[PDB]
RNA sequence: CGCAUUAGCUAGUUGGUGAGGUAACGGCUCACCAAGGCGACGAUGCGUAGCCGACCUGAGAGGGUGAUCGGCCACACUGGGA
RNA sequence: GGUACCUAACCAGAAAGCCACGGCUAACUACGUGCCAGCAGCCGCGGUAAUACGUAGGUGGCAAGCGUUGUCCGGAAUUAUUGGGCGUAAAGGGCUCGCAGGCGGUUUCUUAAGUCUGAUGUGAAAGCCCCCGGCUCAACCGGGGAGGGUCAUUGGAAACUGGG
RNA sequence: CCGAAGGUGGGACAGAUGAUUGGGGUGAAGUCGUAACAAGGUAGCCGUAUCGGAAGGUGCGGCUGG
């Protein structure tokens, strides 16, 4: 019996300033109620990075958990691309 | 707590009866978990529907019913089955 | 109720006889007997709308729905309709033949009652589906009336087949267009109810 | 600039119509040339030739005109605009002047026409009404 | 081609206009009547008169009506596909309808289209109200209409390869 | 215009103003405020009762009741009909109705209200005004 | 969901460590630091509003409504508390 | 609740009203009125020959309903994605450089965010729709299915949009 | 310690109301002129300044919608 499976998000990192912690811009993007055309929209998220092992311009996984603090729900999975 | 019971639907004068897995809680015509068929009262012969499996179900899980919905389980006959699981 | 002086305004016959337009064939009334004008589009639309609602004697709340319900059938539409008043329970009654009028087959379903596969019906606006044999019960067996209309003889329409003693009224597959009505323009009626 | 260049064949081949031409230049993308294929193969074409050169290549149509001035293409038209792109699912493709003309749709197995993407049962971009 | 008058026409009017001229004198007064004409087995046609009277107006019309005629495909009792019509701000789209429902149009379109011998329209005008623009719209939208076995064999094809 | 622009500024859906503003409005006593209520009729009391004259080409002296709200508006309402009961500081019940001819007018006076008697001779046009079926 | 003739709003706010608290992670509560956080993809502010399955209309796309029935919510003379 | 229901006795006996009638808009004459009284939704009637006012007759619409009002929606393609425009009618910023934003010539490889498709769960019951059944038919009820997600999970495609 | 209400204070916002006041609209065949429409009797309009009971005049620049 395995368990059930949580959510998951990839995205790029803003910034790295707070303590141990991202924020990320998931850019899924999609279309209007009315006009039909297919729009963008930026979501930044708040994740953990206990490790640290982040940069400023990083392409990064994040999965959903238990809330760490507030506004953080997010932890990394697998940082995919670093910045240069 | 959980409890399979009859649920009001119909007309004014003509009645209706769903059998249908319910809480104590909730209200007698609201929310409910599952649905086994039906039970016609009001007709002048029988036509009692059960499905017979799922209701069976949940017995086992712990779902005992009323008195009406229990008898309408023996005349269909799955009580004598539910007896059978407990003599296994 | 003349019903009669709807003939002459409709300019139809209704029953569709030599009477009720003999010797007064203008519409009613002081202005009547000079030349009255031509309709317009919309006086055609109400014309041939009530040709079909005055044969059939129904208010329009029931007209639109078995409009309505004809629309929930498939093919063309205007015809179902035809149908649908042709299966209704005082044209039955009336095309087996045992009344003169339709507000007689009216009569016999409201009070001088009239039995349809057992039990009664009281009501005139019941659609009859096919197969079903309609006859009376031995209180009313055989009246005055029930008598006039058997020795009285019209025709029994190929959509019905009528006894005279036993008196079940049969059916068949269904009543084509061509049988219902000559004079009924249909789908000026549609167009009429499509606004 | 240019922002679309389906379009631009598509007016390319109606002013040929409207001034009644008989031979067409076109730029030739990969896309073109499909939808040029699928009008010579639904007989809006006399036929098309290609010519592969060093531009960009060069694909010519033949306008068929068949009885004594009858253009059998009356008007063409672009669904989905680079600004907003429309796709239809296959319970939705439409069947243009019902079954007289035709909407060049090019599904995710080839660029199909209405008959192919109804029998093949999917849908894609939608990027031409041919009529 | 030029359609020979030679048919049974039925010759129903739209509207006499009462239309004037200012001289010296002052108001001298005409009526331009525009009437359709056709029969209803797939020819139509319409034409304007103009006179000190209503009848001889009526009279030119119906002459100039049967002098201009158009043809109609009646493909299985209706038109065979939608079309938009548009003779000069005036737009009328003509949609086939199913075999019930009846020309649905208002007074010229319905007009042109019972006197076309087509029973089953759905049809809107998406202009301006004037009748001679609207009837010039619907016989716009009516010339350029396409008979299956013509565009078949305008397409070096079958009508089964187009029709199904 | 184009679609980002449909995208970023939207259609701007045209201004609906109301016919009769008076009924459109209601009034609670102790919030001492205003509000929407939209209701079909209303009973006020008549501040000026007289008559005066429309405005151009049409010239027939008109009936002009002016009556003030339970919002607190003094609005000139018509009285349609041939003869009234009503005098000034009269209870009288309002409907929507425009008045073209006098500017400055657009309701009626309900007739067969709370205190608007039926009229008087009439037998053609009964719901309207009031009256009763007579005898016959 | 309406307004940009509302353009800046925050300071337990935004993070950290430690402690406490809770059925429970967590500025949920407190100490100490850092100068952060939300923001033209419309923050904040003001105004309006119970939300929905559904209901009315419309060819449809839509527009309007949120009675009944049913789901969830919030309230219980007003504010706070256990 | 002796309630639905069934059966017998008596008398056409107890039982029809409302709105409109110039055009839009189906439906008209007469008498009185005489820019007065008034009608009106609009064009607008009426100032002594009023199919527009009031009455009588008639006619037309519906029908135990009818009409007015108030608000929604339609007509209105008059907010236009479907479905509008900008020389002169409403409407091109006085003109530029450019940030954000939007849009991107060609060939090829790959990805699968967009797109389409399959499977799974789910969008409760009732309601709209389809098919049958029972209330005297019908409304309504009942049964069965369909329907409604840019919905979540999962699997293929790679033409197109995006990424490399 | 937290803590509702209350108290004090200076602001912010919002509605009424206010002597008096300013333009606007609509209205009787009112008064003064006749600015525009024709080469409208000084071609008109646009912007701007100034003056003048008033439409307006005049300067400068622009426009033809001479």
């Amino acid at each position: 019996s395995e368990r059930n499976q949580r959510k998951v998000y990839q995205g790029r990192v803003v910034s790295d300033k707070m303590d141990k912690t991202i924020t990320v811009v998931v850019e899924t993007y999609k279309k209007h109620t009315l006009y039909g055309k297919r729009v963008k929209y930026s979501k930044k998220f708040k994740a953990h990075d206990e490790n640290n092992q982040a940069k400023i311009g990083d392409i990064v996984k994040i999965m959903e958990t238990r809330p760490l603090s507030a506004t953080k729900r997010f932890r990394l999975v697998e940082v995919v691309e670093e910045a240069v | 707590a959980v409890k399979i019971r009859l649920k009001r639907m119909g007309a004014k004068k003509s009645p209706f009866y769903r059998i249908v897995v319910a809480d104590s809680r909730s209200p007698r015509d609201g929310r409910f978990i599952e649905t086994v068929g039906t039970y016609n009262p009001v007709a002048k012969p029988a036509e009692v529907k059960i499905d017979e499996e799922l209701a069976l179900k949940w017995l086992q899980t712990g779902a005992k019913p009323s008195d009406t919905v229990r008898n309408l389980f023996s005349s269909q006959g799955i009580m004598e089955k539910f007896h059978n699981a407990k003599q296994g | 109720g003349p019903s009669w002086k709807l003939s002459r305004r409709l300019g139809i016959s209704l029953s569709g006889t030599g009477k009720e337009l003999e010797k007064r064939p203008y519409a009613p009334g002081p202005h009547g007997p000079g030349q009255r004008k031509k309709l317009s589009e919309y006086g055609l639309q109400l014309q041939e709308k009530q040709k079909l609602r005055h044969m059939y004697g129904v208010n329009e709340r029931q007209f639109r729905t078995l409009f309505d319900k004809a629309g929930k059938l498939a093919g063309k539409h205007g015809e179902n309709f035809m149908i649908l008043l042709d299966s209704r329970l005082d044209n039955v009654v009336y095309k087996l033949g045992l009344a003169r009028t339709r507000r007689q087959a009216r009569q016999l379903v409201n009070h001088g009652h009239i039995l349809v596969d057992g039990s009664r019906v009281d009501i005139p606006s019941y659609l009859v589906k096919p197969g079903q044999t309609i006859g009376v019960r031995e209180k009313s067996r055989n009246l005055s009336i029930i008598k006039e209309s058997v020795e009285v003889n019209n025709f029994v329409p190929e959509y019905l087949t009528f006894d005279a003693e036993k008196l079940e009224g049969t059916f068949t597959r269904l009543p084509e267009r061509s049988e219902l009505a000559p004079e009924i323009n249909e789908a000026l009626i549609v167009e009429f109810y499509s606004r | 600039v240019m922002t679309d260049p389906i379009a631009d064949m598509l007016t390319r081949i109606r002013n040929a119509n409207m001034v009644r031409h008989e031979k067409l230049e076109i730029p030739a993308s990969k896309l073109k040339r499909e939808i040029a294929e699928i009008l010579k193969r639904e007989g809006f074409i006399r036929d098309v030739e290609f010519v592969e050169d060093s531009k960009q290549g060069i694909i010519r149509v033949f306008l068929k005109y068949g009885q004594n001035n009858e253009r059998v293409i009356t008007g063409l038209k672009r669904i989905s605009k680079p600004g907003l792109r429309v796709y239809a699912k296959s319970n939705e493709v439409p069947r243009v002047l019902n079954g007289l003309g035709i909407a060049i749709i090019s599904t995710s197995q080839g660029v199909l026409t209405d008959k192919e993407a109804r029998a093949k049962q999917a849908g894609g971009e939608v990027l031409a009404y041919v009529w | 081609r030029i359609d020979p008058s030679k048919l049974e026409l039925e010759e129903r009017l739209v509207t006499v206009n009462r239309v004037a001229k200012v001289v010296k004198g002052g108001r001298r007064f005409r009526f331009a009547a525009l009437v359709v004409v056709g029969d209803k087995n797939g020819h139509v046609g319409f034409g304007t008169g103009k006179a000190q009277e209503v009848p001889e107006a009526i009279r030119k019309a119906v002459e100039d009506a049967k002098k201009n005629l158009i043809e109609v495909p009646m493909v299985g009792t209706t038109i065979p596909h939608e079309i938009i019509g548009r003779f000069g701000a005036g737009n009328i789209l003509l949609k086939p309808a199913s075999e019930g429902t009846g020309v649905i149009a208002g007074g010229p379109v319905r007009a042109v289209l019972e006197l076309a011998g087509v029973a089953d329209i759905l049809s809107k005008s998406l202009g301006s109200n004037t009748p001679i623009n609207m009837i010039r719209a619907t016989l716009q939208g009516l010339s350029e209409l396409k008979r299956a076995e013509d565009v078949a064999k305008l397409r070096g094809k079958s009508v089964e390869e187009l029709l199904g | 215009p184009t679609i980002n622009q449909l995208i970023r500024k939207g259609r701007v859906s045209k201004v609906e103003n109301s016919k009769s503003p008076a009924l459109n409005k209601g009034y609670n006593s102790f919030k001492k405020e205003h509000t929407n209520v939209s209701s079909p009729q209303k009973r006020g009391v008549c501040t000026r009762v007289g008559t005066m004259t429309p405005k151009k080409p049409n010239s027939a002296l008109r009936k002009y009741a002016r009556v003030r709200l339970t919002n607190g508006i003094e609005v000139t309402a018509y009285i349609p009909g041939i003869g009234h009961n009503l005098q000034e500081h009269s209870v009288v019940l309002i409907r929507g109705g425009r008045v073209k001819d006098l500017p400055g007018v657009r309701y009626h006076i309900v007739r067969g209200a709370l205190d608007t008697a039926g009229v008087e001779n009439r037998a053609q046009g009964r719901s309207k005004y009031g009256t009763k079926k007579p005898k016959a």
